[PDB]
């Protein structure tokens, strides 16, 4: 039994734990979310097939690591699925030929949210998975543990929905033009979903997001979002009825608008949250 | 909050 990660790099094998480096591209599914499909990542081969035959099982206590240590999910380990943290050894994984095979292993996670997310950057732990190895010749048995690290920024979906960006910038014209936002959002299966804004308002109708530009602002204007012409107040909940597996467009319009007095030349920032909710 | 929009624009002189 050994292994490598798919651009070639060798995973260390056996004795003391191994840093593994996996890409991954966690979506959500129906009742589960994906975080990492493994078996595009990690290959393992027998050295000795004519005369050996490796056997490998993920063993109890295997878990989630880092900022996903508190969630619960499961494990898709050779076509079946399992609780995950797991809480018994799964069945063998037989590797007994000199070519490459995946290690079949996916991690799902048990949605929490509506459409939440947790970012994971390059180098942050995953997942510490705890192997155990075995043959038909032999007493050898040994366990073993190998820490998943993201090889690449992500957003692990924590809901039944996702969406198009998680950090969205748009540009308006030049005042007072408007410019319409794309974002959308999808369900692994059917959602009834609205959503509401944050943000720092500058008006009586907690509905212009204050211009907060750094460099020579702009006076007397902030941002004001508008679903089909309809002003879009902070912190009042907007219905998207059921979302299904395509994509919803939230519908969103950005528009400078007036906060009192002399409207003054300069740049203009407003960062606003959308936030998801179950209706 | 689930999303972030940064909206930038301009009042020309």
């Amino acid at each position: 039994f050994a292994c490598k990660t798919a651009n070639g790099t060798a995973i260390p094998i056996g004795g003391g734990s191994a840093n593994v480096y996996v890409n991954l591209a966690p979506v959500v599914n129906v009742g589960q979310n994906l975080v990492v499909d493994l078996s595009t990542q990690i290959f393992c081969h027998n050295d000795y097939p004519e005369t050996i035959t490796d056997y490998v099982t993920l063993q109890r206590g295997s878990a989630y690591g880092g900022v996903l240590s508190n969630f619960s999910g499961t494990v898709k380990y050779s076509g079946s699925s399992y609780p995950f943290p797991t809480t018994s050894e799964t069945p063998r994984v037989v590797y007994n030929s000199r070519t490459d095979k995946p290690w079949p292993v996916a991690l799902y996670l048990t949605p929490v949210s509506s459409a939440g997310g947790v970012a994971i950057k390059a180098g942050s732990l995953i997942a510490v998975l705890i192997l155990r190895q075995t043959n038909n010749y032999n007493s050898d048995d040994f366990q073993f543990v190998w820490n998943i690290y993201a090889n690449n920024d992500v957003v692990v979906p924590t809901g039944g929905c996702d969406v198009s960006a998680r950090d969205v910038t748009v540009t308006l014209p030049d005042y007072p033009g408007s410019v319409p936002i794309p974002l959308t959002v999808y369900c692994a299966k059917s959602q009834n979903l609205g959503y509401y804004l944050s943000g720092t308002t500058a008006d009586a109708g907690n509905s212009i997001f204050t211009n907060t530009a750094s460099f020579s602002p702009a006076q007397g204007v902030g941002v004001q979002l508008t679903r089909n012409g309809t002003i879009i107040p902070a912190n009042n909940t907007v219905s998207l009825g059921a979302v299904g597996t395509s994509a919803v467009s939230l519908g969103l319009t950005a528009n400078y608008a007036r906060t009192g007095g002399q409207v003054t030349a300069g740049n203009v920032q407003s960062i606003i949250g959308v936030t998801f909710v179950y209706q | 909050a689930d999303v972030t929009i940064t909206v930038n624009g301009k009042v020309v002189a």
